[PDB]
RNA sequence: GUCUACGGCCAUACCACCCUGAACGCGCCCGAUCUCGUCUGAUCUCGGAAGCUAAGCAGGGUCGGGCCUGGUUAGUACUUGGAUGGGAGACCGCCUGGGAAUACCGGGUGCUGUAGGCUU
RNA sequence: CAAGCGUUCAUAGCGACGUCGCUUUUUGAUCCUUCGAUGUCGGCUCUUCCUAUCAUUGUGAAGCAGAAUUCACCAAGCGUUG
RNA sequence: ACAGAAACCUCCCGUGGAGCAGAAGGGCAAAAGCUCGCUUGAUCUUGAUUUUCAGUACGAAUACAGACCGUGAAAGCGGGG
RNA sequence: UUUAUCCGGUAAAGCGAAUGAUUAGAGGUCUUGGGGCCGAAACGAUCUCAACCUAUUCUCAAACUUUAAAUGGGUAAGAAGCCCGGCUCGCUGGCGUGAGCCGGGCGUGGAAUGGAGUGCCUAGUGGGCCACUUUUGGUAAGCAGAACUGGCGCUGCGGGAUGAACCGAACGCCGGGUUAAGGCGCCCGAUGCCGACGCUCAUCAGACCCCAGAAAAGGUGUUGGUUGAUAUAGACAGCAGGACGGUGGCCAUGGAAGUCGGAAUCCGCUAAGGAGUGUGUAACAACUCACCUGCCGAAUCAACUAGCCCUGAAAAUGGAUGGCG
């Protein structure tokens, strides 16, 4: 049997990562959080105050609560089958903003922007995203050589 | 004394290396990884003849050993004392365990049969990849046929498989041998005893002005 | 009479055979958990709204009749 | 040189039964709706469609279908799904009755849809019942293996056509 | 890879364009194979060992057959081969006397499983290339090679062995 | 072109040495009356403005070490799936896809934010 | 495999350092079978079978002159006691 | 100077190769290390959550809020280590 | 499954990057030593070995890591969403934040599939076993213990002779067709192909995933290659001549004039003779072999490598590619 221990294995994973021990760069705690805002928890081990546990690191999941110094945030954690949606403190040090949800709130500016133009023409655009399609029946040119002719080469033992 | 190399074969069990996770090892029982004219110079040796292996497999410390002595005696021969140098190119790392020998007297009354099944150590083996070298024998270009026979004596005394074969380099160094009399004048190569600097296009300029002076 | 001392073998499959359900969430979630002097406080906003309808009603007639008349100055 | 048109419809047989199939697996072979061994549906191609069949590739056989090929399909073994029953497409008011607010009214005019891709592909290749298609007379080279090692597996370019003809 | 009777199916092909190479070199190989399918297949398995390249990050742009400009010429073949026995791989030349250089490598291919238990999927075909009458090393294509070639059919045994299965009047042989 | 004050990302910014710095500043620097601190005005605190770029700092320089990025190593090592493939076995080959790391070669060497100067 | 022993000579006979196997007449490991019980040591008697041959038939080897003796082959026919 | 491989003093180098009560593992440099001065946040009080988990306790922990304070120019930090 | 986007420390790699092991030389009185040898002694000379370190090099790590995959884990892909307008506050603040409210303004936001949501009672079970891959003890096990999926238990059918678990495939009762895995001399349905192309002869032949049998090592048995040789200036093989002189060469004498052994060690006659391959002889001789000739007329020789068959290969009621063959 293995040990319950709140840290155990994490030997390896909140661990600074290289050339980075010191001094926490002063931009991570002045970034603001707000409720609604999606956030990926990551661990750090210079701070011990505050951190998550094992379990949520590298997941995400939206912010429900802003203290002083942490931010409650409710993730999904999975426990043989039933997923619960459990609310945890995490200060902030071990926190980011996840970029996961901002490419669509530029492909919605942009599809909001691309409606009410082209509303004054009545001109139906393709606002959906489309899956890479098939590509396309073309032209290949060569110029004045035929192709190059490869062979496979012989062996010889290298060593 | 040891169960026959059989049992100790295959590589089954991660490396266990002697550390001070297992201690009381007993010393391993090679102990001179190269013999010969180890004071040669590569300017006098042109032929790296080796003897690789051909299947992924474990090498008793006891078998390295008769591997190289047999090697030493159809070497210093044909050839003498000085014209070889023999290199032993796999040090017996890994250590070999042994559960308790299930040691009984008489008929018996217990032993516990498998409780504690972890045994102690017993020796040392090499672990070997294909296409990995084990022995490697140098002399002059004079004498290939030397090699071949020196090297063909070992096999007789390694489990497995391990083809024979001449290498394309200098001696021991790295440097494809129908290239080093042209970079080591012009000095892209420096003689250094055994091996051979190469020396780059990138340091301090004073670096070369030792050099082509 | 040793055993087997553990075992995750078909459990995948039991915890799996009603099909793992990601928590059905509905708009308004329970606001226990915030901090006191958030609700401490908003309740009193919440307490006081109307206390201040008059205004909000008027200024709704307002932007509803001038876009009463936005809509008609279009027509 | 030409290089011609990457084919945009796939026509997908499963080749081998339901036992010993791993869980991904089965969940693809649900979303093609290749439910029973031996039956086969028309497969639109497209990045995520491909990369769905590299991932059940040892239990069906793929290919580009020509139009011989679609004609025989819809029409000797062309079942429509009405109130979600298989009910045999013997009339034409019938194909209209489901999909005529696409423009599709006719027998015909469903195998536009399924060779020209077209914009309803959607609602045409979803009200046919998956075809249930014979056994291959003639027999099979391997089921177990792919098509390039002499087996039966995986994609045939334009070579499912053969395989077509002896499985109606 | 399996067999059938080979064909000799050329394929080209160049590695997809890229924003900074706009014109890829093409590469002709000369495959080797029973039909489009698998030759398009080998293709892919010749060009990841010499180039960079791969059946995703690339597209076959020719696929077609080039078949005998002299098929009713008997020729001497020779073909140089790179196999995988059970212990390592070798290289090797050897030569056959068809008159077509697919049917020429088919009897090669037979001959490895033959003579050597050498499956399709370990041999690789370096290079076919058709031979005069000198330069042949085999003796058994020399021995052809002549004007008045001359045999008998010496102990001509009978096939239809089950056409009359009974009969009165023990066979012949002899022709 | 550049500095000073407060900075962000934290070596393309470091380190070693070499060369050059107009004017503003930064500094070295000159004192211990008061404030303050020491075994010591050495540091810290304070009052200064006689000197000098000697150094820090700035700016460059080195077939410089380091870091940052590319190439190669290499479609190699490894691997998701697959077979009534090979092999006494160790292991190995192929099919369907993904795809590294050194040594070895190149290129680069701090970008900027706000507020104030100086070159009027 | 072969460093050596064998006056000389690797291999008549041997054979170190190593290495590959067979065997179930040793002991172990294991706990699959039997706890509504398969009588759990030897000896006596009696049969049959194996050959990893001690003798005898036929042979090849010897550092076999004879005698004696080791080494090996076809061989389990018949012996192997008080 | 006595003074030696070791006392004490001084300069230079010193990314941590020391130290952080203990096992290891993480973390730490005008610090979390060492030296001083001031102290009792090791105090009083509701809940919420994490950790083992049945998602029960106990233990341990994390964020808050309410009091009384300690400290510091102060921002803050502190309800044992 | 795509498209974005974070998370990761395993395989691999590396150790001229840390930590830990570790070989070799070159370089260093680094330091220093402990022995020496030449020195009274001397960083003097020459060594030596120890330890360190300056460029190097051999090999490693589950409880090491610069790097660093594959498979894989999170979210996100809109109406509970955007965009305006306005009220409320005991929180927050130079103003604003922020949250909460009211009021209006605007629709398919990647592919493919399918009707979804939710509450009550509740039986049986809580000895498990096997296989691919991964993997821990163990030498190994039809052994003990995990992962991942799949099965068997709970389940028959075709196939594997037989058989839980392998291969195919999952069973309402039937007629026709067709297949899968397997097969098709006879048992026994199907080759009663004028089937292809080869390989091998076994006095122990060989004959199909699980699976039920063999290894290193050999074998001019035969068949392919690979590489290197030799040759019409006539080889190879065969049959004929010489195989000597300077020379009891030198060491070794116990005998080695060529020959138990070794340092060696080259010329003359040259055509060619090694200061010798061996036979042996106390030593020679005598013989022979390299080397070179005489005769013959064109292909020959050597080392490796792999396929099949042989050797290696020994057990007990008679005997099992299922049998016949
Ligand atoms: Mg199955
Ligand atoms: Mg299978
Ligand atoms: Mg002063
Ligand atoms: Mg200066
Ligand atoms: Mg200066
Ligand atoms: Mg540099
Ligand atoms: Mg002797
Ligand atoms: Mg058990
Ligand atoms: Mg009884
Ligand atoms: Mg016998
Ligand atoms: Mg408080
Ligand atoms: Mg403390
Ligand atoms: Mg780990
Ligand atoms: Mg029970």
């Amino acid at each position: 049997t293995n040990t319950k221990g709140k840290r155990r294995g994490t030997r390896y994973m909140f661990s600074r990562p290289f050339r980075k021990h010191g001094v926490v760069p002063l931009a991570t705690y002045m970034r603001i959080y707000k409720k609604g805002d999606i956030v990926d928890i990551k661990g750090m081990g210079t701070v011990q105050k505050g951190m998550p546990h094992k379990c949520y690191h590298g997941k995400t999941g939206r912010v429900y609560n802003v203290t002083q110094h942490a931010v409650g945030i409710v993730v999904n954690k999975q426990v043989k089958g039933k997923i619960l949606a459990k609310r945890i403190n995490v200060r902030i040090e071990h926190i980011k903003h996840s970029k996961s949800r901002d490419s669509f709130l530029k492909r919605v500016k942009e599809n909001d922007q691309k409606k009410k133009e082209a509303k004054e023409k009545g001109t139906w655009v393709q606002l959906k995203r489309q899956p890479a399609p098939p590509r396309e029946a073309h032209f290949v040119r060569t110029n004045g050589k035929e192709p190059e002719l490869l062979e496979p080469i012989p062996y010889e033992f290298m060593a | 004394g040891r169960r026959p190399a059989r049992c100790y074969r295959y590589c089954k069990n991660k490396p266990y290396p002697k550390s001070r996770f297992c201690r009381g090892v007993p010393d391993a029982k090679i102990r001179i990884f190269d013999l010969g004219r180890k004071k040669a110079k590569v300017d006098e040796f042109p032929l790296g003849g080796h003897m690789v292996s051909d299947e992924y497999e474990q090498l008793s410390s006891e078998a390295l050993e008769a591997a190289r002595i047999c090697a030493n005696k159809y070497m210093v021969k044909s050839c003498g004392r000085d014209g070889f140098h023999m290199r032993v190119r796999l040090h017996p790392f890994h250590v070999i365990r042994i559960n308790k020998m299930l040691s009984c007297a008489g008929a018996d009354r217990l032993q516990t049969g498998m409780r504690g099944a972890f045994g102690k150590p017993q020796g040392t083996v090499a672990r070997v990849h294909i296409g990995q070298v084990i022995m490697s024998i140098r002399t002059k270009l004079q004498n290939e046929e030397h090699v071949i026979e020196a090297l063909r004596r070992a096999k007789f005394k390694f489990p497995g498989r391990q083809k024979i074969h001449i290498s394309k380099k200098w001696g021991f160094t790295k440097f494809n041998a129908d290239e080093f009399e042209n970079m080591v004048a012009k000095k892209c190569l420096i003689p250094d005893g055994c091996g051979v600097k190469y020396v780059p296009n990138h340091g301090p300029l004073d670096k070369w002005r030792v050099l082509h002076s | 009479a040793k055993s087997k001392n553990h075992t995750t073998h078909n459990q995948s499959r039991k915890w799996h055979r009603n099909g793992i359900k990601k928590p059905r969430s509905q708009r308004y979630e329970s606001l226990k958990g915030v901090d006191p002097k958030f609700l401490r406080n908003m309740r009193f906003a919440k307490k006081h709204n109307k206390k201040g309808l008059k205004k909000m009603q008027a200024n709704n007639a307002k932007a509803m009749s001038a876009r009463a008349e936005a809509i008609k100055a279009l027509v | 040189f030409y290089v011609p048109a990457e084919p945009k419809l796939a026509f997908v047989i499963r080749i081998r039964g339901i036992n010993g199939v791993s869980p991904k697996v089965r969940k693809v072979l649900q979303l093609l709706r290749l439910r029973q061994i031996f039956n086969g549906t028309f497969v639109k191609l497209n990045k995520a469609s491909i990369n769905m069949l590299r991932i059940v590739e040892p239990y069906i056989a793929w290919g580009y279908p020509n139009l011989k090929s679609v004609n025989e399909l819809i029409y000797k073994r062309g079942y429509g799904k009405i109130n979600k029953k298989r009910i045999a497409l013997t009339d034409n008011a019938l194909i209209a009755r489901s999909l005529g607010k696409y423009g599709i009214i006719c027998m015909e005019d469903l195998i536009h849809e399924i060779y020209t891709v077209g914009k309803r592909f959607k609602e045409a290749n979803n009200f046919l019942w998956p075809f249930k298609l014979s056994s291959p007379r003639g027999g099979m080279k391997k089921k177990t293996t792919h098509f390039v090692e002499g087996g039966d597996a995986g994609n045939r370019e334009d070579q499912i056509n053969r395989l077509i003809r002896r499985m109606n | 890879k399996a067999s059938g009777t080979l064909r000799e199916y050329k394929v080209v092909g160049r590695c997809l364009p890229t924003p900074k190479c706009r014109t890829p070199p093409l590469y002709r190989m000369r495959i080797f194979a029973p039909n489009h399918v698998v030759a398009k297949s080998r293709f892919w398995y010749f060009v990841s060992q010499l180039k960079k390249m791969k059946k995703s990050s690339g597209e076959i742009v020719y696929c077609g057959q080039v078949f005998e400009k002299s098929p009713l010429r008997v020729k001497n073949f020779g073909i140089w081969l790179r196999y995988d026995s059970r212990s390592g791989t070798h290289n090797m030349y050897r030569e056959y006397r068809d008159l077509t250089t697919a049917g020429a490598v088919t009897q090669c291919y037979r001959d490895m499983g033959a003579r050597h238990r050498a499956r399709a999927h370990s041999i690789q075909i370096m290079k076919v290339e058709e031979i005069a009458a000198s330069k042949c090393r085999r003796p058994a294509v020399k021995q052809f090679h002549d004007s008045k070639i001359k045999f008998p059919l010496p102990h001509r045994v009978l096939r239809r062995q089950h056409k009359p299965r009974f009969t009165t009047k023990r066979p012949n042989t002899f022709f």
